């Protein structure tokens, strides 16, 4: 007479669906004040007792230690919204918890879970085709590039110096544009200086261990070494029978063989830094090699340049001028340490919107201005599909509006007033009607050259919707106490 | 004195019946809101912190606390369900609790625990008679055969290729067939490709050495050798003085022999499994020979065609048209690992349908519409049948709505108002009528092509009514610790 | 179910808010009556018992252990205060508590956080620049230099020797006027004769270990290594391969390495504080090597001559006549520690307030002169600006009041009434109209010999506010720890 031992809950019938859906809702609405170019960080604070000072949703939802499974999902996709594009991040989980929050609304109602499922499978489809019609298209146009990624470094703290970084990685993705690839740009954080002082190195860049050995070797054949060269002689004549000119070790190489490469011509640098190691592979052709007794006269890449410049008094081994100059590394420089490693990740992400642009030549326009087109457009069509089918659209309609109401909220603006001037002004200026939160206004999204990339939008609603549906239909779970 | 210690639990009288009633009823109402294509999923967290999200019951209560017996009853249904055919694990569950919320009135009536069970069994018994009688024993009907698997790749993972399962289903069960057994049929999983690459050999898909080695053996005179080739122009050359074109060794194949091998034109495999060896031998009949002395011109296999294709860049070797291809092979590409254990099993599922249909041509219809042409019989004849077993076949029928009621329960329309439709055009258009959960209504399951094997409702109604009348005889239970 | 497990913060809007503000507040109050030159000492005994009777805000904030990050913050701004100024560090709390305080009466109201830290900014960008454009920037002038020393001297117990205390802080900033590098400043006391015979060498100057060692390199090649000499000769003999006369580990030394050095002719001194070992690589330009093994000869620094002086019974190890003077060491002699104690504090600040100077050639009259001059033209600048800026910005200006009132305080006077004074006095008058803490009453500042450098205030002003407009943003923070 006892099914669960003493201490195990049981969550029946909306208990049970109270409790999954407001947890994520709970870790979508926390996220959501990081909403705009104008939120509230949160100062994160792990278990070795570290402050975590930052705005993007993702990185706040992969420290907050998570003890709810429906949470768990958010995670996710904040993981995928973050590792795709960039922004957005706090969008996607947010409006995934209103849905559910919308969901517990129409179960109160009598509205069977799956009904709503099918009312916003409708919806969702019916939204998704909708933002096509709205979705500007495209075409090198180094102008709509910089305002693409002004939007993408915008909302962070490169705000400051957006300007300088998206020069940067527009010029980068304008350069190595052969079908979007982001895997010939490299990374080089290094403090010392202002973010204004960052540049875009066109070649690969990675920061001699001999003063003996050339420093600068205009054609060297680059031969990549991950064992070191210590146990001596004949691991520097084996490496002079393959004919290179300039060897990477990624381990310590011993005094004696440092020696006999000053000696006999041959520039080599040890300690090299594994992710400097493998793109130097894909960046100069060179194949990396274990043992000094596997390398030949095929392990070794094409450089027309390798010299070493002392750019702001730190020696930096230039290899710029690959056989494949479709691979560059931009320089980021930081006075502190959050601020390089914050602008880092934010040109990464930069990068990303642009792949999107080089092959998703669709764009749309942002400050609310999307949703409020979806959630006018998926309202007449719930009018048009009867049924609880209707009020779940409409519900789905609603709950897109958000967005823009939380960007007048964290502006001080009050968004009941922006609500109705948004979806009235919207329905007079067409698509173009979006909100200004720096002048407290509606105003039009073309003319002040904010719009978002298609992907962005697309993948949200067609993430979080399907994703919901799933979390309403699970109806007793069992977690922890 | 003290009879039983503490840490027990003894269940007498109606205390027993109670216990049963609600612990059970709760687990069939549990499972029932994961029954039918729009069943609720729910996410098993046990204590590891491991999600669980499946939709079978049987994987929901191996995962689930059960502490009551009563449950572990309900426990031990689903998973012998789930161990003979699989298919429905489900509705035994939903099932067998209803028979039981049925039997608690008839029991707080007065009615005797033992007599419910007789009035169940009798009902069940033609419950049985009349299922065998609606149903249209189906035609090797390619046409049927197909589409019942297609009743079993529905509602799951496997349903966006449902097609290409089946078809793989119907002929390995059509090819093993002489009666049919599931034993011949091999079930190799590789992880390379998707789910839509999945195919099936009518030979053995073992999992070469040298490439331009003959990529096309026609009828291979297999040399399944086992000592390696290893410290070669000797070994090689009596290998050729056999007549052996297809030189398979269970151990190392040193480079030098390879090329020679070569030029003599046969393709050899190196480090053959022992499993794989052995299980070569059965399909081609090629005799296993130690030293590549004793390999003789009887030692040889033949296979109809020896070619090694590559299944999503994941190259392996085929040994299909066998002499007698005893044993048949299901490669079962994919993606995840995971996606594939999905598909791996509900193949089982599908091939055993088959086979229980193969050796039984006898099939229903679902949709309920079988479980209420029989609670229409079981009632009529619980008339023609007085005494007290007269309530018990009406109850008993009354238990057979609910697998229907609950149909169009997780549909979402009204469970009540949909039986009142069902019921209806179910007796004016025989029972070939149910409730199509798609469309929110009756409908002619004929047309739907919603069909189910025969022995599916027919078992289910078995191991239910079974395990149910068992616990209706405990009416007490000691236990210590 | 859970959520948020126990022990975890989850700061949310009313609660975290008023927190931060309510006790930074309270911090604030805690030093504020130590401001004032009869501001009130505070006996801090930690744990184990040191006692630290001190007035200085900064002093106080890190000997006491702050449990929550919102109070910390306060103890940053002190302790950022004490390193770009110096003085001030009790004025910016308190301001800050005052900001955080004046905020609150407009949360209280119904005012937007962002919106209130929007406004903060403002009424910041104004207000800094206000302060300076009424500043006095005169010229950096030898004379005005030795100016600022001396006021920065007297009132202390080195006021005796300020005369002699002034130029050589003058001599010290001149030869790292690279914008003055206060860590180039080496300072080191040796108790002894008299403060009269302070010396400032052009060196980095320590704090023998080998009697046979040259205690005396003319031409040195000065070499660091981190790892200790112990097993011996194999590395002894090494350190002169290389051509170093002069090895300087930073750890221990073996007896049969002393040995070993003192053969070959090389100073040695064992056991150099991390500090010093960092000292003198950014002076000479010798890189510390860590391993003995890594050295080499271009870690080889430059002295012009490392020898061991007695500065009074003392044996120092001066390494003056460095490369790249920067780092000027100012040996203070005191019969007792006492006497020493202050003349190292005092000067410590006579160098600070140079520093202050040479940031800014400016100069505002303090006694709360800048702060009713802000908060006069502050609460002129809201009736201008509009929007809800303008009661935030009026508070901003009555928030500023606090010192001038605290002033007063802390000199026994009427603080309302005699602030009322002043503003009086200052409209009538000029910016320097200050407060006569040592007459009671107003007077003029200026004209009584009581400036203080621009950076002093502008660094108070920057910092203050930019936080409090953080904080104020600071209203949904979990620790989810």
């Amino acid at each position: 007479v006892n099914i669960f031992k003493a201490g195990a809950d049981e969550e029946r019938a909306e208990t049970a669906r109270l409790s999954s859906f407001i947890g994520a809702i709970a870790i979508g609405d926390l996220v959501k004040s990081t909403l705009g170019p104008k939120g509230m960080d949160k100062i994160l604070l792990s278990s070795d007792a570290s402050l975590m000072v930052t705005n993007d949703g993702a990185t706040i939802l992969k420290n907050i230690g998570v003890d709810n499974p429906a949470a768990k999902v958010l995670v996710d996709m904040s993981r995928v919204q973050d590792d795709e594009v960039g922004d957005g991040t706090t969008s996607v989980t947010v409006l995934a918890a209103e849905l559910l929050r919308e969901a517990e609304s129409l179960i109160a109602k009598k509205i069977h879970p799956q009904t709503i499922i099918a009312g916003w499978r409708e919806a969702t489809k019916a939204a998704r085709q909708a933002l096509l019609n709205s979705a500007v298209d495209h075409g090198k146009f180094r102008q709509d590039l910089m305002n693409i990624a002004g939007t993408t470094l915008s909302s962070k703290l490169l705000t400051h110096h957006k300007d300088h970084f998206t020069k940067l990685a527009v010029e980068a993705v304008l350069r190595l544009k052969g079908s979007g690839n982001l895997e010939a740009i490299h990374v080089i954080k290094k403090l010392g200086g202002s973010l204004a002082d960052s540049y875009l190195d066109e070649g690969f860049l990675l920061d001699k261990i001999g003063v003996n050995q050339p420093k600068r070797i205009e054609n060297a054949k680059i031969l990549i070494a991950n064992t070191g060269m210590d146990t001596m002689k004949e691991k520097v004549e084996r490496i002079l029978k393959h004919g290179i000119n300039c060897f990477i070790n990624r381990q310590l190489i011993y005094n004696y063989p440092e020696q006999l490469f000053g000696a006999a011509g041959v520039m080599a640098i040890e300690h090299a830094d594994f992710v400097g190691v493998e793109r130097l592979a894909l960046v100069t052709g060179g194949e990396i090699a274990s043992t000094f007794d596997h390398p030949e006269l095929v392990k070794l890449g094409s450089c027309k340049l390798i010299e070493e410049v002392m750019i702001g008094e730190d020696k930096l081994i230039h290899f710029s001028g690959v056989a494949l100059g479709e691979a560059c590394t931009i320089v980021l420089r930081g006075a502190t340490q959050q601020i390089l490693d914050e602008a880092e990740r934010s040109l990464h992400d930069a990068l990303c919107v642009l792949a999107q642009t080089v092959k998703d030549s669709r764009t749309v326009y942002g400050g609310g201005c999307s949703e409020m087109l979806m959630a006018h457009a998926v309202t007449q069509l719930a009018s048009r599909t009867p049924g609880k089918e209707a009020v779940a659209m409409e519900s789905y309609a609603k709950a897109l509006r958000m967005l823009p109401t939380i960007i007048a909220d964290n502006a001080g603006y009050d968004s009941a007033d922006l609500v109705a001037q948004l979806r009235a002004a919207h329905s007079e200026g067409k698509t173009t009607a979006g909100l200004d939160m720096k002048e407290g206004t509606i105003g039009d999204m073309s003319v002040l050259g904010i719009t978002e990339s298609f992907q962005v939008k697309r993948q949200v609603l067609l993430s979080a919707a399907e994703a919901a549906e799933v979390i309403l239909r699970v109806d007793n779970i069992i977690k922890a106490a | 004195i003290i009879k039983d210690q503490d840490r027990k639990s003894r269940l007498m009288g109606l205390e027993a019946l109670k216990s049963h009633i609600m612990a059970a009823k709760a687990v069939a109402n549990t499972m029932k809101t994961s029954l039918g294509p729009n069943g609720l999923d729910k996410m098993m967290v046990d204590k590891d912190g491991d999600v669980t999200v499946t939709n079978d019951g049987a994987t929901i209560l191996s995962m689930m606390d059960v502490d009551h017996q009563i449950a572990k009853l309900m426990v031990e249904l689903s998973k012998s369900q789930d161990d003979e055919i699989g298919d429905g694990t489900t509705g035994v569950v939903v099932l067998a609790g209803a028979l039981l919320e049925e039997a608690e009135q008839l029991l707080d009536r007065g009615i005797h625990p033992i007599r419910i069970a007789d009035g169940y069994e009798q009902a069940a018994r033609i419950a049985i008679e009349h299922l065998d009688k609606i149903s249209d024993s189906v035609l090797k009907n390619t046409e049927p055969l197909i589409q019942t698997a297609k009743t079993t790749l529905g509602s799951k993972v496997v349903n966006s290729c449902h097609r290409q399962m089946a078809e793989i289903a119907v002929n390995a069960v059509l090819t093993v067939a002489d009666d049919v057994d599931f034993e011949l049929i091999k079930v190799e999983g590789k992880v390379g490709g998707r789910l839509e690459d999945t195919k099936l050999i009518k030979g053995v898909i073992v999992d070469f050495s040298h490439p331009q080695m003959p990529k096309q053996v026609e009828d291979a005179k297999i040399a399944i050798l086992t000592c390696p080739f290893e410290p070669f122009e000797e070994m090689i050359r009596q290998i050729k003085e056999t007549g052996a074109n297809l030189a398979i060794c269970q151990w190392g194949f040193d480079d030098e022999a390879n090329h020679l091998l070569l030029q003599n034109d046969l393709p050899a495999v190196r480090w053959v499994g022992g499993p794989e060896i052995e299980l070569i031998a059965i399909a081609t009949g090629g005799r296993i020979v130690p030293r590549f002395s004793e390999l003789t011109a009887e030692k040889l296999g033949f296979a109809g065609l020896v070619k090694e294709i590559s299944f999503g860049k994941d190259k392996m070797l085929v040994i299909e048209q066998c002499k007698n291809s005893r044993a048949v092979t299901i490669f079962i590409r994919g993606g995840n690992k995971m996606i594939i254990e999905e598909a791996k099993r509900s193949l089982h599922d599908a091939l055993c349908v088959i086979r229980n249909l193969i050796r039984d041509n006898r099939v229903v219809y679902g949709g309920g519409a079988a479980e209420i042409s029989c609670a229409l019989a079981v009632s009529q004849e619980a008339d023609k049948c007085p005494t007290l077993e007269q309530y018990a076949m009406r109850a008993f029928a009354d238990a057979l709505e609910v697998i229907p009621m609950a149909l169009a329960e997780n549909s979402g329309m009204n469970p009540i108002q949909t039986m009142t439709e069902v019921r209806a055009r179910q007796v004016k258009e025989n029972p070939a009528l149910g409730i199509d959960c798609l469309h929110k209504g009756t409908n002619d399951m004929k047309h739907q092509h919603v069909i189910e094997t025969l022995i599916g409702k027919k078992q289910q109604i078995s191991l239910a009514t079974q395990m149910v009348r068992m616990i209706l005889k405990i009416d007490d239970i000691r236990k210590p610790g | 179910g859970r959520g948020k497990s126990a022990y975890q913060d989850r700061d949310k809007p009313a609660q975290i808010r008023f927190s931060n503000i309510s006790a930074a507040k309270a911090v604030a109050d805690a030093i504020r009556t130590s401001l004032g030159p009869k501001g009130m000492d505070k006996m801090i005994q930690d744990g184990k018992g040191d006692v630290t009777i001190t007035n200085d805000g900064a002093t106080i904030l890190k000997q006491m252990q702050v449990l929550h990050p919102a109070a910390r913050m306060l103890v940053e701004l002190s302790k950022a205060q004490d390193i770009e100024a110096g003085d001030g560090t009790t004025s910016v709390v308190i301001i800050a508590g005052s900001l955080l305080d004046s905020c609150t009466k407009l949360l209280q109201k119904g005012i937007h956080p962002t919106i209130i830290s929007e406004s903060f900014q403002k009424a910041l960008e104004k207000g800094i620049e206000i302060l300076t454009d009424m500043s006095r920037p005169v010229e950096s002038d030898r004379e005005t230099l030795l100016n600022s020393a001396a006021t920065s001297l007297n009132s202390k117990v080195v006021s005796q020797y300020s005369s002699l205390l002034s130029p050589m802080s003058v001599d010290a900033v001149m030869k790292v006027i690279d914008s003055v590098d206060l860590r180039d400043i080496k300072i080191v006391k040796k108790l002894g004769g008299t403060i009269d015979d302070c010396e400032l060498v052009e060196g980095l100057v320590l704090t023998k270990v080998a009697n046979s060692g040259i205690t005396r390199v003319e031409k040195a090649k000065i070499g660091l290594i981190q790892f200790c000499l112990s097993a011996i000769l194999n590395l002894v003999k090494q350190i002169k391969k290389t051509g170093c006369n002069v090895l300087l580990i930073q750890d221990a030394l073996s007896d049969l390495a002393l040995h070993f050095l003192n053969k070959m002719k090389i100073m040695v001194v064992k056991d150099i504080e991390r500090e010093d070992i960092e000292f003198i690589c950014k002076t000479i330009g010798t890189k510390p090597v860590a391993h003995v093994d890594q050295f080499t000869a271009d870690m080889l620094g430059s002295a012009e001559l490392a020898e061991e002086v007695s500065l009074n019974s003392g044996k120092l190890i001066k390494i003056t006549g460095c490369a790249s003077g920067k780092t000027v060491t100012i040996v203070v002699r005191g019969s007792n520690k006492l006497v020493i104690e202050e003349a190292e504090r005092s000067i410590h600040d006579a160098l600070c307030v140079i520093r202050c100077l040479v940031k800014k050639r400016a100069l505002i009259a303090g006694g709360g002169a800048p702060e009713i001059e802000l908060a006069l033209r502050l609460t002129e600048y809201s009736r201008t600006l509009s929007g809800m800026e303008s009661y935030c910005i009026r508070a901003f200006a009555d928030a500023m009041e606090v010192i001038p009132s605290t002033l007063a305080e802390n000199a026994g006077l009427n603080p309302i009434s005699t602030v009322t004074e002043l503003r009086n006095r200052h409209a009538q008058g000029e910016k320097t109209t200050g407060i006569n803490v040592r007459k009671g009453g107003i007077s003029n500042i200026l004209e009584e010999l009581v400036v203080q450098p621009l950076l002093v205030s502008v660094s108070a002003l920057t910092l203050a506010t930019e936080t409090v407009r953080s904080i104020l943003k600071i209203d949904d923070v979990v620790n989810t720890r």
